[PDB]
Order: structure tokens, then C-alpha cells, then sequence
């Protein structure tokens, strides 16, 4: 077809024989016969004879280079060996050929070691050629009509012309259908004269689907590898995301417009998998089976320029807070897992989070504008990572970094601290969070000396405590996160936190030796401004040891470990010490 | 056919070769500075090697313009034979620097490709696709402009498909339908099943259930989805198409449970019946 | 290490750096190589080199695994009592000095230990090359469980 079209642009009056082009398909189930007539250019008995009959040699380089030197056509075949891979289910085939300045032949062949030619009369032909087959008689499957749609759609639809079907189905009609191709590709012709319908258009055709796209990239490069990109963006997230089991089929690639192969385990790194598009080329270092590229260093030369150009259209699209806000609620857990595995990457893409701050109630905020408004004497961003937006809202360790009118960020999602625990710097600034072995801030002088005169008078209550409370917790002081609770936990710096103690036990499949090593040890807080501690110093210089003492001491403890989000092993023993005293309520026990 | 020219593709950044006991970015990291290191030093090199020509070519026009002004006056042999000896050296390092020259343009053809030499770029262009609004919907009007059209236009395809409840069929009639079907006919042509059971038909009433049952699970899960209904048939037909005999038998329970249903909603069919006529 | 520390250097890849700290003990006991931040201040003079400002050598990496191999199995800093950068360089100018060997474990294995004192005799230079260390090392290894 295409030789035939790029010869009439010469001398169009030599098409006096048919005037359109098509291409057609004729199933027959009485003969068992697959009659595939097109409308190409045609073949003379010599070069029939003298080509046809001889293995691995194309015609088609011949006539290419007998065409000057340097065009502007972009053609597909150079092997040569096509015809005969058409055996491989097959018994007999035919060819039917004539072309206008020569008569009608017929040649046959049965894969043995000859061939014949022969003349002939009949239906007159005005320039196309015809193939038909015999069918084996195991492989009678191809025959109805789901399974060739099913191939043409997977393999070829994307050729620009007119193949059409006439089966017979239920006075009984001839069916016509033509819609076999009919969704012209658009990344061929000038970027420019598109308008944007349908880039909406041909989004639905691509994904059998009735919604639209969020945006679209359309870069094409030049060089010695030359290719062109047509990246969307899906609307509505995908409930079935990460269901995979079925063969990834997101991202396709084809070869001058003819189905090749697809995989995103190397196009693409994971975390980006939910972008679709198509990556259409000229020429590549092919396999004589046409679904392989050896040479497999392209396909991770083309994963750079991919991420790379992709990456420019997610930083691009900050501008509009509004579109932000819908894309952000949808694949935030893509980005979050792409900040957690990639090297070279990393800085770049350390902007474009949003988060819930306590300066407003029901808007993120970024972080990048949030390096904006800090004190002066001020090192570090402080966070926290919680379960629940109302559960972390209001905390007993805020409760003192919070009236100082200072800014903190809320992580409380399972992700976030995978995020949190890599991630170490931003801008010359340090992530550190509340719970990490008591934190200090600068601030006025007066307040050390009483503080550490707490220190040194509170030395012997701190001594004798540890003593009843055996190998659970590792110190027990005073800092500056209390101001209306007694007691709190926290964790140490080298070991495992509160969330992630969860996201552990709560995960599968896992082992069962690891809790033994990097569990971390664990630190109490007290606040000397509630009376009760006070009032423990009376009978602890009063009374050197009784029940009372330990009864309280383990009954304050306990509490204290659910301050913190842990989880007890016998809540029994807590309900019992609950049950003992609302008895005493309504007074008579016994 | 040659792929001599495919042969030499390397990254700075491959992942298949690796080691079980070597930090995979720290890798990344080593190979790619020394991969920008090194050609920052033949950078140096090749811009050395480069001035030490455009100086070598400038002292040859200098040479060419001694030899003429020599040639035009007269006289001097020694200065002749010392500037002949200093040209002949100056062509012995000219022959140096050419043979050192050649060996470095042909290694440049040994020397591994890399990205940003294969490429350059010629085109790029985004877009946001923002368009105003979506809908605004009421409550009286639209239930009936396009409820009649989906009337005509699909009640009497829905007659010719109902007879059967063959899977493949029913999934791809049903997915052309959640791609153009709406909800206010399909609740309407189940209630003319109901007022047309009286014919007994009975797989017809079988597939009558299985399509009132259907669309109703679907629109009470889109509801508490908050999702449209016609994007949401994919889980269910994986979910119906593999129903293995647990889930068929779950099936027919909750088809009892849409059987008393269906005793209660011909009762009160039977009592409006009495009513009105 | 040594079989990690080998595959890297075989495809001609200098490290620059292998202090102590560059290593992460992950599951079990498996080494992962760090680059950023016992011979932090230890390697050869070597650096204080600043003649044609390449001075790096594989040398240098050979010694500074043995130093740092050597100082891990015996578990303590050399050079802690006397402490003086400039006149520490100073008299590496002139009066250099030579490593204790009063300070060595009493269970130093004798092909290591072999290995170790032959390392450094006169030059830095002609040290042997990576793979019949690991040789020494497998022979060692499985020569001596119990018999
Ligand atoms: N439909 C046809 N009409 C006329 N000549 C044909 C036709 N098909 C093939 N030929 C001729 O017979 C030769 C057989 O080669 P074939 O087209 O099968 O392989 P190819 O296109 O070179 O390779 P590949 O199939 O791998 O792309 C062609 O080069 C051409 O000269």
C-alpha cells in the first residue's frame, strides 16, 4: 500500500484502475478458506520468480535504495522472511497476483521443495493481490469472529487505514464493519493544530473508559535514538491499583507503529506505575522474532529521559492550588513511596508534600513555605507521628512546645514514617521529633537555675524509685514537654518507635527473632508542678517502703503506658485495679 | 545489517548487576562522579591539546610571513639556515602533535556512549485541562428529558438481551450498558418485570432477578461508595465470573432473602391491584 | 568484607575513603559499604603529599584495610595518650615514626600475622595484589575449626 501511494505522487493519472484504497478480510467456513485480498501495487512473474522463490532476501532495500539517497518516507520490513512464518498453521496456501502491464497469474505451494506458476482466467482483478488459505484442521479456532478482533485490537489497529470484515451473522445481511481501525494516531502531525478535545478523545479510546484525564505531556527528542511521548494522567484513582497478579500492560511501546512489547518493571520505576502513554519510535536494535530488543541498556537508557521528563510536569503543576488539591487526595502514596527507594532524585522532589500544620485548621500546608516563618535563635523542624488526626491533635508532650507560639506538622498515616526515617535535612535544617531522648530549646536564663535546683533536691526520690520498678524503664527525669500531666513516655534515638511498633506487628509476613534486638529501650517523664509528686515526698522520707507506696507507684506506671499509644499484655490486671475502687464508690464491699 | 554501533551503551546507574555484600546508591553515586570526573579531565585535556594548536597554526602564519619577508629581501644564509632548521623542528612536533592528534580522534570512536550524547532535545509542550465546573443537577426537569430517550432507546434492546444469562454475553452487554445505561429505566423496567410476573416465565424470571438483584447491589454500593455506578462493574463481574460453590450458594441465600422480597412486593402488588380495580 | 571490598576494586574503582564508620551491620552479620560521614587521621603521608595533586593510589586503600581489619579484630585505638596535629605533621617532615608492637592480641593467627608484618618493609609499593589475600584468607579459615 504504501509503495503504491508514495509511487502515485509522481504521476496520478496512472491510477486509472480503482481510484481508493482498502483493505479487507474473508473468513469462509464451507471450503475452510481465509481470503485476504488487499489493494497494494501488485508483482510481475520475474520478480515473483526470481525473489519471491529464494529464503531471506527483501525487495524492499533494493527498491529503498534504488530510490536516490536520502527521502522522506519511513518504511517497515527489512528481513525478508515474513511469507514464510505464514506456515506455521497452514497446509496449502495460494496467492493470486496481476498487475496492470502484465496478465492474471496464480501461484501454489505446499511446503515441500517446489513451487508452481501458472496462468489464469476468471475474475478480473484491477490491481490488488490476494492470499488464500487452507486451514488445519486442530487449529479450527481462528475462524469466528471474537478472536480476530480480539488479536487485531492487541497486536495492529493503529495503521491509518481501511480494514473492514464481511462475515454473516442473523433477511441475513452482509456485515460491513468497518470500525475496525478508527482512532487515527496523534502524536505524528504538528503538535500545534491538535484541539484539546480530542486529547480527551482518544484518552477513553485508549482505556475503554467514559471520564477524562488530568493532564498530558507531549515531548518529543531528536538525535541518533529518536522517540516520541503522549503521558497522561488519570482522573479517579484506581480502586484495583495494586492488585496486580495480571501482566502489566500500562505502558506500551511500538516501532513504527507496530506492537512490540510492554513492561514497567524497566520503563518505569514502581511508584509511577499509574501513568500511561505511548513511547513510539523509528528504529532499534530488533530480534528476528519481532517482540525482543536485544541489547537491553536502551531500555534503561529510556527510563532516565522518561522520570526526568516527567518529573519537570509534577514540579510544574504546583501553580494552581486548586487542581493541587484534587491530584494530592488521589496518589500521595505514589510519592511517598518514590521518596523512600531513588538516589539521584531526592532533593528535587522534597517539596512537593502538603501537610496539616497546627496554623491552620483545614488547609495543608507546604513545607518549602513553611521555611519561611520560623524565630531566629530556632534550629530544626519539629514533627510528630500519630494514629489519628484528632488522637495526636491534642497530646500531653505538645502541651508545652505549643504555648510558646512555635510551628509543628502532624505525619499520622503508616507511610509517613517510612518517609520521616529516611528522609534527615531539608535546606540546611534538621527533622527531629518530639519523643527522641528530650529535646531542648534555647530560651531565657532564670529558669535554669530552678530548674537544675530541682535536679540536685530531687536526687534521692529519683534514686529510690527504681528501685521497685525493676528492668522496664532505663531513666526517669524532669524536662520541658509537661505542664498539665504527671507522667509520659519516650523512646531513645538508636532503636524502633511507637507507630512503627504497630506497622511491625501488624504486618504479615514477618519473622519472629527480630523483636529481640532492636526494640527500643524506654524513658519516663515526670512533671514536678502536679501535687501528687509533692505529696510523695512526704511519706517517702516518712515511710522507707509499703504497700501503698508500690500499690500507687505501678498504678500511676501503667496509666503512663497507655499515655503513649503502647498497648498492655494483661489488661485484666489494669481492669481489676479500675473494678477495686468504684466498689468503694457506692461504699459497702462487703 | 551492522549493530556494531549498538554495541558500546553503558549507564552510570544500572541496577540488574549489582552485589549481595555492596550499597546499591552509594555504587550509583561512585560510578557517576567518576563517570562526570573523568570527562571533565579529558575536558581539560582536549581544550590543552586545542589552544596548544590554535598557538601551533598561529606560528605557523607566523612561520609563512618570516619565510616571505625572507624571500623578498636577501642576503641572509645563516638567518636563512637557522629559521629553515627552526621550521623543520616546528614541522617534526607538527607531525607529534598530528600523529597524537589522530590517535585521539580515533579512540573518541572506542570511547563508551552515554545520554547526553545520544541525545538533544527538539520539542516539549504541558498542559492542565481545568474546564469550568461539572454539572449542576435538580430534582423534577432532568428525570424526564433524557429519561425518555433512554426509554425508547434501549428498552427494547434490553427485552432482546434478558432472555439469557449466558456470562461473557451478559458482562459485555452489560459493560456497553454502564457506559451508556443510566439508573431511572433500569428501576422502572424492573418494576414492568414485576407487573409482568404474572406470566410465570421462568428462567425468564430467574435472569429478572439476577439483574434487579445486580442492580441493586451495585447502586446501594455506589451509594455508600460515594462512586458513580456505571465506573463501578469491573470488581464485581471478577467477583461473579470466579463465584465459585461457596459463593454461588451465598448467591442463592441472599436470592431467598430477595425471594421473600419478592413474596412481600407481590403482596402489596396484589393489594394495590384489589385497590384500584 | 574482604570478598565485598575485592569485587568493588576489581573493575579498577579507588574508594578514597573506608573509615570505620562507612560500614552498616544489616541482618545478621553482613557488611554494607558507606561513603558519607581507627584511620580517620591514620592513612599514609600519602595525603600530606601535594605534588602533582594526585597522589592517590590503591596503596593506600590496601593499607588502610589492613590497619583497619587488624585494629577491629583487636578492638581499641592506637594513639590516644599524645595528641598534636601540627607537631604530629611536623615530625612526620622529619623523625617519622613506627607503629608499637608491644600493643598486638595474644591470639594473633599466624598466617595473618605473617601477612601483616610482610606487608610493609621498605616501600608501600610492592604490596601484593587482592585475590591471594582471599586465598590466604580461605586457607586460614578452613585449616583451623578443630584440626
Ligand atoms: N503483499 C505483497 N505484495 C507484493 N510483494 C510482496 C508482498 N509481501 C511480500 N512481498 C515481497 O516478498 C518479500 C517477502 O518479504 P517479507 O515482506 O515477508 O519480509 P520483510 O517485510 O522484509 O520482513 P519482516 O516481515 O520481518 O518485516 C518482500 O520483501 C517483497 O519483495
Amino acid at each position: 500500500l504504501d509503495k503504491i501511494r508514495y509511487e502515485s505522487l509522481t504521476d496520478p493519472s496512472k491510477l486509472d484502475s480503482g481510484k481508493e484504497l482498502k483493505i479487507d478480510i474473508i473468513p469462509n467456513p464451507q471450503e475452510r478458506t481465509l481470503t485476504l485480498v488487499d489493494t497494494g501495487i501488485g508483482m510481475t512473474k520475474a520478480d515473483l520468480i526470481n525473489n519471491l522463490g529464494t529464503i531471506a532476501k527483501s525487495g524492499t532495500k533494493a527498491f529503498m535504495e534504488a530510490l536516490q539517497a536520502g527521502a522522506d518516507i519511513s518504511m517497515i520490513g527489512q528481513f525478508g522472511v515474513g511469507f514464510y512464518s505464514a506456515y506455521l498453521v497452514a497446509e496449502k496456501v495460494v496467492v493470486i497476483t496481476k498487475h496492470n502491464d502484465d496478465e492474471q497469474y496464480a501461484w501454489e505451494s505446499s511446503a515441500g521443495g517446489s513451487f508452481t506458476v501458472r496462468a489464469d482466467h476468471g475474475e478480473p482483478i484491477g490491481r490488488g493481490t490476494k492470499v488464500i488459505l487452507h486451514l488445519k484442521e486442530d487449529q479450527t479456532e481462528y475462524l469466528e469472529e471474537r478472536r480476530v478482533k480480539e488479536v487485531v485490537k492487541k497486536h495492529s489497529q493503529f495503521i491509518g487505514y481501511p480494514i473492514t470484515l464481511y462475515l454473516e451473522k442473523e433477511k441475513e445481511k452482509y456485515i460491513d464493519q468497518e470500525e475496525l481501525n478508527k482512532t487515527k494516531p496523534i502524536w505524528t502531525r504538528n503538535p500545534d493544530d491538535i484541539t484539546q478535545e480530542e486529547y480527551g478523545e482518544f484518552y477513553k479510546s485508549l482505556t475503554n473508559d467514559w471520564e477524562d484525564h488530568l493532564a498530558v505531556k507531549h515531548f518529543s527528542v531528536e538525535g541518533q535514538l529518536e522517540f516520541r511521548a503522549l503521558l497522561f494522567i488519570p482522573r479517579r484513582a484506581p480502586f484495583d491499583l495494586f492488585e496486580n497478579k495480571k501482566k502489566k500492560n500500562n505502558i506500551k511501546l511500538y516501532v513504527r507503529r507496530v506492537f512490540i512489547m510492554d513492561s514497567c518493571d524497566e520503563l518505569i520505576p514502581e511508584y509511577l506505575n499509574f501513568i500511561r502513554g505511548v513511547v513510539d519510535s523509528e528504529d532499534l536494535p530488533l530480534n528476528i522474532s519481532r517482540e525482543m530488543l536485544q541489547q537491553s541498556k536502551i531500555l534503561k537508557v529510556i527510563r532516565k529521559n522518561i522520570v526526568k521528563k516527567c518529573l519537570e510536569l509534577f514540579s510544574e503543576l504546583a501553580e494552581d492550588k486548586e487542581n493541587y488539591k484534587k491530584f494530592y487526595e488521589a496518589f500521595s502514596k505514589n510519592l511517598k513511596l518514590g521518596i523512600h527507594e531513588d538516589s539521584t532524585n531526592r532533593r528535587r522532589l522534597s517539596e512537593l508534600l502538603r501537610y496539616h500544620t497546627s496554623q491552620s485548621g483545614d488547609e495543608m500546608t507546604s513545607l518549602s513555605e513553611y521555611v519561611s516563618r520560623m524565630k531566629e535563635t530556632q534550629k530544626s523542624i519539629y514533627y510528630i507521628t500519630g494514629e489519628s488526626k484528632e488522637q495526636v491533635a491534642n497530646s500531653a508532650f505538645v502541651e508545652r512546645v505549643r504555648k510558646r507560639g512555635f510551628e509543628v506538622v502532624y505525619m499520622t498515616e503508616p507511610i509517613d514514617e517510612y518517609c520521616v526515617q529516611q528522609l534527615k535535612e531539608f535546606d540546611g535544617k534538621s527533622l527531629v521529633s518530639v519523643t527522641k531522648e528530650g529535646l531542648e530549646l534555647p530560651e531565657d536564663e532564670e529558669e535554669k537555675k530552678k530548674m537544675e535546683e530541682s535536679k540536685a533536691k530531687f536526687e534521692n526520690l529519683c534514686k529510690l524509685m527504681k528501685e521497685i520498678l525493676d528492668k522496664k524503664v532505663e531513666k526517669v527525669t524532669i524536662s520541658n514537654r509537661l505542664v498539665s500531666s504527671p507522667c509520659c513516655i519516650v523512646t531513645s534515638t538508636y532503636g524502633w518507635t511507637a507507630n512503627m511498633e504497630r506497622i511491625m506487628k501488624a504486618q504479615a509476613l514477618r519473622d519472629n527473632s527480630t523483636m529481640g534486638y532492636m526494640m527500643a529501650k524506654k524513658h519516663l517523664e515526670i512533671n514536678p508542678d502536679h501535687p501528687i509528686v509533692e505529696t510523695l515526698r512526704q511519706k517517702a522520707e516518712a515511710d522507707k517502703n509499703d504497700k501503698a507506696v508500690k500499690d500507687l507507684v505501678v498504678l500511676l506506671f501503667e496509666t503512663a503506658l497507655l499515655s503513649s499509644g503502647f498497648s498492655l499484655e494483661d489488661p485484666q490486671t489494669h481492669s481489676n485495679r479500675i473494678y477495686r475502687m468504684i466498689k468503694l464508690g457506692l461504699g459497702i464491699d462487703e | 545489517v551492522d549493530y556494531s554501533v549498538w554495541d558500546h551503551i553503558e549507564v552510570s546507574d544500572d541496577e540488574d548487576e549489582t552485589h549481595p555484600n555492596i550499597d546499591t546508591a552509594s555504587l550509583f553515586r561512585w560510578r557517576h562522579q567518576a563517570r562526570v570526573e573523568r570527562m571533565e579531565q579529558f575536558q581539560k585535556e582536549k581544550e590543552e591539546l586545542d589552544r596548544g594548536c590554535r598557538e601551533c597554526k598561529r606560528k605557523v602564519a607566523e612561520c609563512q610571513r618570516k619565510l616571505k619577508e625572507l624571500e623578498v629581501a636577501e642576503g641572509g644564509k645563516a638567518e636563512l639556515e637557522r629559521l629553515q632548521a627552526e621550521a623543520q623542528q616546528l614541522r617534526k612536533e607538527e607531525r607529534s602533535w598530528e600523529q597524537k592528534l589522530e590517535e585521539m580522534r580515533k579512540k573518541e570512536k572506542s570511547m563508551p556512549w552515554n545520554v547526553d550524547t545520544l541525545s538533544k532535545d527538539g520539542f516539549s509542550k504541558s498542559m492542565v485541562n481545568t474546564k469550568p465546573e461539572k454539572t449542576e443537577e435538580d430534582s423534577e426537569e432532568v428525570r424526564e428529558q433524557k429519561h425518555k430517550t433512554f426509554v425508547e432507546k434501549y428498552e427494547k434492546q434490553i427485552k432482546h438481551f434478558g432472555m439469557l444469562r449466558r456470562w461473557d454475553d451478559s458482562q459485555k452487554y452489560l459493560s456497553d450498558n454502564v457506559h451508556l445505561v443510566c439508573e431511572e429505566t433500569a428501576n422502572y423496567l424492573v418494576i414492568w418485570c414485576i407487573d409482568l410476573e404474572v406470566e410465570e416465565k421462568c428462567a425468564l424470571m430467574e435472569q429478572v432477578a439476577h439483574q434487579t438483584i445486580v442492580m441493586q447491589f451495585i447502586l446501594e454500593l455506589a451509594k455508600s461508595l460515594k462512586v458513580d455506578p456505571r465506573a463501578c462493574f469491573r470488581q464485581f463481574f471478577t467477583k461473579i465470573k470466579t463465584a465459585d460453590r461457596q459463593y454461588m450458594e451465598g448467591f442463592n441465600d441472599e436470592l431467598e432473602a430477595f425471594k421473600e422480597r419478592v413474596r412481600g412486593r407481590a403482596k402489596l402488588r396484589i393489594e394495590k391491584a384489589m385497590k384500584e380495580y | 568484607t574482604a570478598q565485598g571490598m575485592d569485587y568493588l576494586h576489581a573493575k579498577s574503582i579507588i574508594h578514597r575513603d573506608l573509615k570505620s564508620n562507612n560500614i552498616f551491620l544489616h541482618e545478621d552479620l553482613t557488611v554494607k559499604i558507606g561513603d558519607f560521614g581507627g584511620s580517620i587521621l591514620w592513612m599514609a603521608p600519602e595525603v600530606i603529599r601535594m605534588q602533582d595533586k594526585n597522589p592517590y593510589s590503591f596503596q593506600s586503600d590496601v593499607y588502610a584495610f589492613g590497619i583497619v581489619l587488624y585494629e577491629l579484630m583487636t578492638g581499641q585505638l592506637p594513639y590516644s595518650n599524645i595528641n598534636n596535629r601540627d607537631q604530629i605533621i611536623f615530625m612526620v617532615g622529619r623523625g617519622y615514626l613506627s607503629p608499637d608492637l608491644s600493643k598486638v592480641r595474644s591470639n594473633c593467627p599466624k598466617a595473618m600475622k605473617r601477612l601483616m608484618a610482610e606487608c610493609l618493609k621498605k616501600k608501600r609499593d610492592e604490596r601484593p595484589l587482592f585475590p591471594q589475600i582471599l586465598a590466604s584468607i580461605e586457607l586460614l579459615a578452613r585449616s583451623l575449626p578443630k584440626i
